């Protein structure tokens, strides 16, 4: 529950952000 | 605060990278 | 608008000015 | 009509990148 | 604070696109 | 009154934001 | 400074870095 | 990862996201 | 706070623009 | 003296680049 | 191994860009 | 000591940033 929010205060690695990926 | 839209620039530029061919649905919602 | 070829991650990014609080899809393949 | 092709390739116009939008 | 020259940074990516061949005048004053 | 206060605090559509070109 | 080509949104952005507070122009036609 | 030519600021940007808190070196001759 | 993430993302778009062939080291520490 | 062609066509020294601030 | 002939020049795999972290 | 401290506090200019060049 979701991505400006986790992206933004802590920093996120390559690993969280393929979540975000089709 | 946290700035979302100047954060969101970077975030797009960073799933752009990491997502590559496959590609990604963005929404600041 | 900007009258040029808009590539790799700058399509990203004026997808983002765009869009904006909508949001938008990127699949490039 | 694919995005790369279309605004990458060719050039978009204001209104051809909006299909693009959500 | 708001920062203002990481912001100035954006802007003037997104005057660049929005602007195109007509061009703009900065100043972070 | 002018750019740097209006678009750095709340976003700037594309609407907004030609308003600074020449 | 970096010696290369330097177009579209990258010469803004080296603008800003270069010029500062004084601020620039760009018009590109 | 994306699959792509990454020459400039782009492969800088790159390193950045990928090597993280690392950090990282560019020495480019 | 001050961002140091989304800063450093800046800095070094900037020491790439300002150190050019010389290359720099970076680290986030 | 058209910046494109003096900076992104060919290429611009530091000084170059200067001539184009306010 | 010059990483811009090698990422640049060529195309570098993500293990290959994390030679260069350090 | 050192460039994120710098930096990102008040702008450095690019006189400022050459010293962490090679
Ligand atoms: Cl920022
Ligand atoms: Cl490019
Ligand atoms: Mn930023
Ligand atoms: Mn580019």
């Amino acid at each position: 529950r979701g991505i400006v929010e986790q992206c933004c205060t802590s920093i996120c690695s390559l690993y969280q952000l393929e979540n975000y990926c089709n | 605060f946290v700035n979302q839209h100047l954060c969101g620039s970077h975030l797009v530029e960073a799933l752009y990278l990491v997502c590559g061919e496959r590609g990604f649905f963005y929404t600041p919602k």
